[PDB]
Protein backbone atom coordinates (compact mmCIF):
# COMPACT_ATOMS: atom_id res chain seq x y z
CA UNK A 1 0.00 0.00 0.00
CA UNK A 2 1.27 3.43 -0.77
CA UNK A 3 2.96 5.70 1.76
CA UNK A 4 0.36 8.60 0.33
CA UNK A 5 -2.76 6.46 1.06
CA UNK A 6 -2.00 5.34 4.12
CA UNK A 7 -0.93 9.23 5.42
CA UNK A 8 -4.23 10.30 3.50
CA UNK A 9 -6.19 7.69 4.94
CA UNK A 10 -4.70 8.63 8.76
CA UNK A 11 -4.51 12.53 8.18
CA UNK A 12 -8.36 12.30 7.50
CA UNK A 13 -9.25 10.18 10.29
CA UNK A 14 -7.16 11.55 12.71
CA UNK A 15 -9.14 15.16 12.13
CA UNK A 16 -12.04 13.76 12.27
CA UNK A 17 -11.16 12.11 15.49
CA UNK A 18 -10.04 15.51 16.59
CA UNK A 19 -12.04 18.37 15.21
CA UNK A 20 -14.82 16.19 14.93
CA UNK A 21 -15.27 14.64 18.20
CA UNK A 22 -12.85 16.56 20.55
CA UNK A 23 -10.79 13.13 20.72
CA UNK A 24 -7.14 14.36 21.17
CA UNK A 25 -5.75 10.79 22.33
CA UNK A 26 -7.94 8.97 19.65
CA UNK A 27 -5.96 11.53 16.77
CA UNK A 28 -2.60 10.37 18.19
CA UNK A 29 -3.36 6.70 18.06
CA UNK A 30 -3.93 7.15 14.43
CA UNK A 31 -0.40 9.12 13.79
CA UNK A 32 1.79 7.24 16.32
CA UNK A 33 2.17 3.88 13.34
CA UNK A 34 2.29 6.41 10.80
CA UNK A 35 5.20 8.28 12.19
CA UNK A 36 7.21 5.24 13.42
CA UNK A 37 6.47 3.58 9.29
CA UNK A 38 8.35 6.72 8.65
CA UNK A 39 10.94 6.50 11.06
CA UNK A 40 11.79 2.59 10.01
CA UNK A 41 12.39 4.56 6.47
CA UNK A 42 11.52 3.95 2.81
CA UNK A 43 11.88 0.37 1.16
CA UNK A 44 10.13 0.98 -2.68
CA UNK A 45 11.67 3.67 -5.12
CA UNK A 46 7.86 5.20 -4.28
CA UNK A 47 8.06 5.22 -0.44
CA UNK A 48 11.76 7.02 -1.19
CA UNK A 49 9.88 9.23 -3.13
CA UNK A 50 7.39 10.20 -0.75
CA UNK A 51 9.89 10.46 2.17
CA UNK A 52 12.18 12.96 0.00
CA UNK A 53 8.99 14.98 -1.13
CA UNK A 54 7.39 15.38 2.18
CA UNK A 55 9.32 13.87 4.69
CA UNK A 56 10.54 17.70 6.19
CA UNK A 57 6.76 18.70 6.71
CA UNK A 58 5.25 15.38 8.25
CA UNK A 59 8.92 15.63 10.59
CA UNK A 60 7.51 18.94 11.70
CA UNK A 61 4.14 18.50 12.23
CA UNK A 62 5.46 15.53 14.91
CA UNK A 63 7.65 18.32 16.39
CA UNK A 64 4.76 20.31 17.26
CA UNK A 65 2.49 17.22 18.21
CA UNK A 66 5.57 16.37 20.75
CA UNK A 67 6.16 20.06 21.96
CA UNK A 68 1.72 19.89 22.89
CA UNK A 69 2.09 16.91 24.41
CA UNK A 70 4.92 19.05 26.82
CA UNK A 71 3.13 22.46 26.58
CA UNK A 72 -0.61 21.28 26.74
CA UNK A 73 -1.25 24.20 24.64
CA UNK A 74 -3.80 24.00 22.23
CA UNK A 75 -1.82 26.62 19.41
CA UNK A 76 0.96 23.63 19.59
CA UNK A 77 -1.51 21.07 18.25
CA UNK A 78 -2.84 24.03 15.82
CA UNK A 79 0.42 24.33 14.28
CA UNK A 80 0.96 20.68 13.81
CA UNK A 81 -2.90 20.66 11.97
CA UNK A 82 -1.52 23.89 9.61
CA UNK A 83 1.43 21.31 8.40
CA UNK A 84 -0.40 17.74 8.47
CA UNK A 85 -3.21 20.08 6.29
CA UNK A 86 -0.38 21.65 3.90
CA UNK A 87 0.95 17.92 3.48
CA UNK A 88 -2.69 16.61 3.17
CA UNK A 89 -3.31 18.82 0.57
CA UNK A 90 0.47 18.12 -1.85
CA UNK A 91 -0.83 14.52 -1.53
CA UNK A 92 -4.03 13.91 -2.59
CA UNK A 93 -4.50 13.39 -6.07
CA UNK B 1 -31.53 32.26 12.51
CA UNK B 2 -28.64 30.25 12.96
CA UNK B 3 -26.87 32.24 10.87
CA UNK B 4 -27.04 35.50 10.16
CA UNK B 5 -25.63 37.38 6.83
CA UNK B 6 -24.91 40.88 6.44
CA UNK B 7 -23.20 42.52 3.33
CA UNK B 8 -19.85 44.77 4.09
CA UNK B 9 -19.33 44.58 -0.04
CA UNK B 10 -21.46 43.58 -2.58
CA UNK B 11 -20.68 40.48 -4.88
CA UNK B 12 -22.22 40.34 -8.72
CA UNK B 13 -25.28 39.01 -6.90
CA UNK B 14 -25.50 36.24 -9.05
CA UNK B 15 -22.48 33.95 -9.02
CA UNK B 16 -23.87 31.80 -6.17
CA UNK B 17 -21.70 28.52 -5.26
CA UNK B 18 -22.93 25.14 -6.77
CA UNK B 19 -22.58 21.36 -6.32
CA UNK B 20 -18.98 20.27 -6.49
CA UNK B 21 -17.98 24.04 -6.61
CA UNK B 22 -14.57 24.85 -4.38
CA UNK B 23 -15.08 28.52 -2.78
CA UNK B 24 -12.20 30.56 -2.26
CA UNK B 25 -12.05 33.05 0.33
CA UNK B 26 -10.55 35.09 2.67
CA UNK B 27 -11.66 34.65 6.24
CA UNK B 28 -11.65 36.57 10.00
CA UNK B 29 -12.80 34.83 12.60
CA UNK B 30 -13.88 36.24 16.02
CA UNK B 31 -15.83 35.63 19.29
CA UNK B 32 -19.02 37.84 19.98
CA UNK B 33 -17.50 40.25 22.00
CA UNK B 34 -14.94 40.65 18.66
CA UNK B 35 -12.16 38.67 20.47
CA UNK B 36 -9.88 36.97 16.84
CA UNK B 37 -9.03 33.69 16.91
CA UNK B 38 -7.64 32.84 13.82
CA UNK B 39 -7.48 34.75 10.20
CA UNK B 40 -6.43 33.49 6.89
CA UNK B 41 -5.19 37.08 5.76
CA UNK B 42 -2.66 36.68 8.90
CA UNK B 43 -0.91 33.37 6.47
CA UNK B 44 -1.49 35.43 3.28
CA UNK B 45 -3.27 32.35 1.95
CA UNK B 46 -7.01 31.92 0.76
CA UNK B 47 -8.52 29.65 2.96
CA UNK B 48 -10.26 26.89 0.03
CA UNK B 49 -12.78 24.36 0.78
CA UNK B 50 -16.28 22.87 -1.32
CA UNK B 51 -19.93 23.25 0.19
CA UNK B 52 -22.16 20.36 1.14
CA UNK B 53 -19.12 18.06 2.23
CA UNK B 54 -19.78 18.67 5.70
CA UNK B 55 -16.29 20.39 5.56
CA UNK B 56 -16.72 23.01 7.67
CA UNK B 57 -19.16 24.33 10.51
CA UNK B 58 -23.10 24.37 9.73
CA UNK B 59 -23.01 28.54 9.57
CA UNK B 60 -20.68 28.39 7.34
CA UNK B 61 -22.18 25.68 4.74
CA UNK B 62 -25.52 27.86 4.72
CA UNK B 63 -23.70 31.57 5.13
CA UNK B 64 -20.92 31.07 1.74
CA UNK B 65 -24.15 29.48 0.19
CA UNK B 66 -25.87 32.60 -0.03
CA UNK B 67 -22.88 34.62 -1.09
CA UNK B 68 -21.78 35.68 -4.28
CA UNK B 69 -18.59 35.63 -6.34
CA UNK B 70 -16.85 39.52 -4.98
CA UNK B 71 -18.57 39.93 -1.63
CA UNK B 72 -17.67 40.35 1.63
CA UNK B 73 -20.33 39.51 4.47
CA UNK B 74 -20.02 39.32 8.10
CA UNK B 75 -21.52 35.97 9.11
CA UNK B 76 -23.10 35.65 12.86
CA UNK B 77 -23.26 31.83 14.01
CA UNK B 78 -25.13 30.56 16.90
CA UNK B 79 -23.50 27.74 19.10
CA UNK B 80 -25.67 25.22 17.81
CA UNK B 81 -24.25 26.00 13.82
CA UNK B 82 -20.77 26.46 15.25
CA UNK B 83 -19.45 24.61 17.85
CA UNK B 84 -22.58 24.04 20.75
CA UNK B 85 -22.22 23.36 24.05
CA UNK B 86 -18.81 21.72 23.90
CA UNK B 87 -17.19 24.36 22.07
CA UNK B 88 -13.07 23.30 21.35
CA UNK B 89 -10.89 23.07 24.71
CA UNK B 90 -8.21 26.64 24.39
CA UNK B 91 -10.05 27.93 21.29
CA UNK B 92 -13.62 28.68 21.31
CA UNK B 93 -15.28 28.56 24.34
CA UNK B 94 -18.77 26.73 25.58
CA UNK B 95 -22.12 27.96 23.82
CA UNK B 96 -20.07 30.41 21.59
CA UNK B 97 -21.70 32.76 19.11
CA UNK B 98 -18.69 33.06 16.47
CA UNK B 99 -18.45 36.21 13.85
CA UNK B 100 -16.80 35.79 10.38
CA UNK B 101 -15.81 38.48 8.03
CA UNK B 102 -16.21 36.31 4.89
CA UNK B 103 -14.85 37.17 1.41
CA UNK B 104 -15.66 35.01 -1.54
CA UNK B 105 -12.66 35.39 -3.93
CA UNK B 106 -13.75 33.32 -6.48
CA UNK B 107 -15.33 29.68 -7.45
CA UNK B 108 -13.46 26.66 -8.80
C1 LIG C 1 -4.99 24.37 12.14
O1 LIG C 1 -6.18 25.12 11.99
C2 LIG C 1 -7.32 24.33 11.63
C3 LIG C 1 -8.53 25.25 11.52
C4 LIG C 1 -8.93 26.03 12.76
C5 LIG C 1 -9.45 25.16 13.89
C6 LIG C 1 -10.05 26.02 14.99
C7 LIG C 1 -11.14 26.94 14.45
C8 LIG C 1 -11.72 27.83 15.55
C9 LIG C 1 -10.59 27.77 13.27
O2 LIG C 1 -9.62 28.64 13.74
O3 LIG C 1 -9.97 26.92 12.30
C10 LIG C 1 -11.65 28.52 12.47
O4 LIG C 1 -11.36 29.60 11.98
C11 LIG C 1 -12.85 27.99 12.16
O5 LIG C 1 -13.71 27.90 13.04
N1 LIG C 1 -13.07 27.50 10.90
C12 LIG C 1 -12.04 27.40 9.86
C13 LIG C 1 -12.47 28.10 8.58
C14 LIG C 1 -13.80 27.54 8.09
C15 LIG C 1 -14.86 27.67 9.21
C16 LIG C 1 -14.41 27.01 10.51
C17 LIG C 1 -14.52 25.49 10.39
O6 LIG C 1 -15.53 24.91 10.07
O7 LIG C 1 -13.37 24.88 10.68
C18 LIG C 1 -13.32 23.41 10.69
C19 LIG C 1 -13.74 22.95 12.10
C20 LIG C 1 -12.79 23.47 13.16
C21 LIG C 1 -13.87 21.42 12.21
C22 LIG C 1 -14.87 20.74 11.28
C23 LIG C 1 -16.25 21.39 11.32
C24 LIG C 1 -17.27 20.64 10.47
C25 LIG C 1 -17.37 19.19 10.91
O8 LIG C 1 -18.33 18.51 10.10
C26 LIG C 1 -16.02 18.51 10.80
O9 LIG C 1 -16.16 17.17 11.27
C27 LIG C 1 -15.09 16.30 10.93
C28 LIG C 1 -14.98 19.25 11.63
C29 LIG C 1 -11.92 23.00 10.26
C30 LIG C 1 -11.73 22.97 8.77
O10 LIG C 1 -12.29 23.77 8.05
C31 LIG C 1 -10.83 21.89 8.18
C32 LIG C 1 -10.12 22.35 6.91
C33 LIG C 1 -11.65 20.66 7.90
C34 LIG C 1 -11.73 19.55 8.64
C35 LIG C 1 -10.87 19.26 9.84
C36 LIG C 1 -12.73 18.46 8.32
O11 LIG C 1 -13.60 18.88 7.29
C37 LIG C 1 -12.09 17.13 7.91
O12 LIG C 1 -13.08 16.12 7.99
C38 LIG C 1 -12.55 14.80 8.07
C39 LIG C 1 -11.47 17.22 6.52
O13 LIG C 1 -12.08 16.87 5.54
C40 LIG C 1 -10.04 17.76 6.42
C41 LIG C 1 -9.91 18.68 5.22
C42 LIG C 1 -9.03 16.60 6.38
C43 LIG C 1 -7.57 17.03 6.57
C44 LIG C 1 -6.65 15.82 6.71
C45 LIG C 1 -7.45 17.92 7.78
C46 LIG C 1 -7.31 19.23 7.79
C47 LIG C 1 -7.32 20.05 8.98
C48 LIG C 1 -7.19 21.43 9.07
C49 LIG C 1 -7.23 22.27 10.24
C50 LIG C 1 -7.08 23.59 10.33
C51 LIG C 1 -6.66 24.47 9.18
CL1 LIG D 1 -11.59 11.29 0.60
CL1 LIG E 1 -4.87 10.62 -2.19
CL1 LIG F 1 -6.40 30.83 -5.13
CL1 LIG G 1 -15.20 26.86 -11.68
ZN1 LIG H 1 2.32 8.10 -3.67
ZN1 LIG I 1 -10.22 10.43 2.04
ZN1 LIG J 1 5.83 22.21 2.69
ZN1 LIG K 1 10.97 22.82 13.80
ZN1 LIG L 1 0.08 24.65 2.36
ZN1 LIG M 1 -11.99 19.38 0.62
ZN1 LIG N 1 -13.02 25.57 -11.79
ZN1 LIG O 1 -6.84 28.59 -6.96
Amino acid sequence: ILWHEMWHEGLEEASRLYFGERNVKGMFEVLEPLHAMMERGPQTLKETSFNQAYGRDLMEAQEWCRKYMKSGNVKDLLQAWDLYYHVFRRISK
Amino acid sequence: MGVQVETISPGDGRTFPKRGQTCVVHYTGMLEDGKKFDSSRDRNKPFKFMLGKQEVIRGWEEGVAQMSVGQRAKLTISPDYAYGATGHPGIIPPHATLVFDVELLKLE
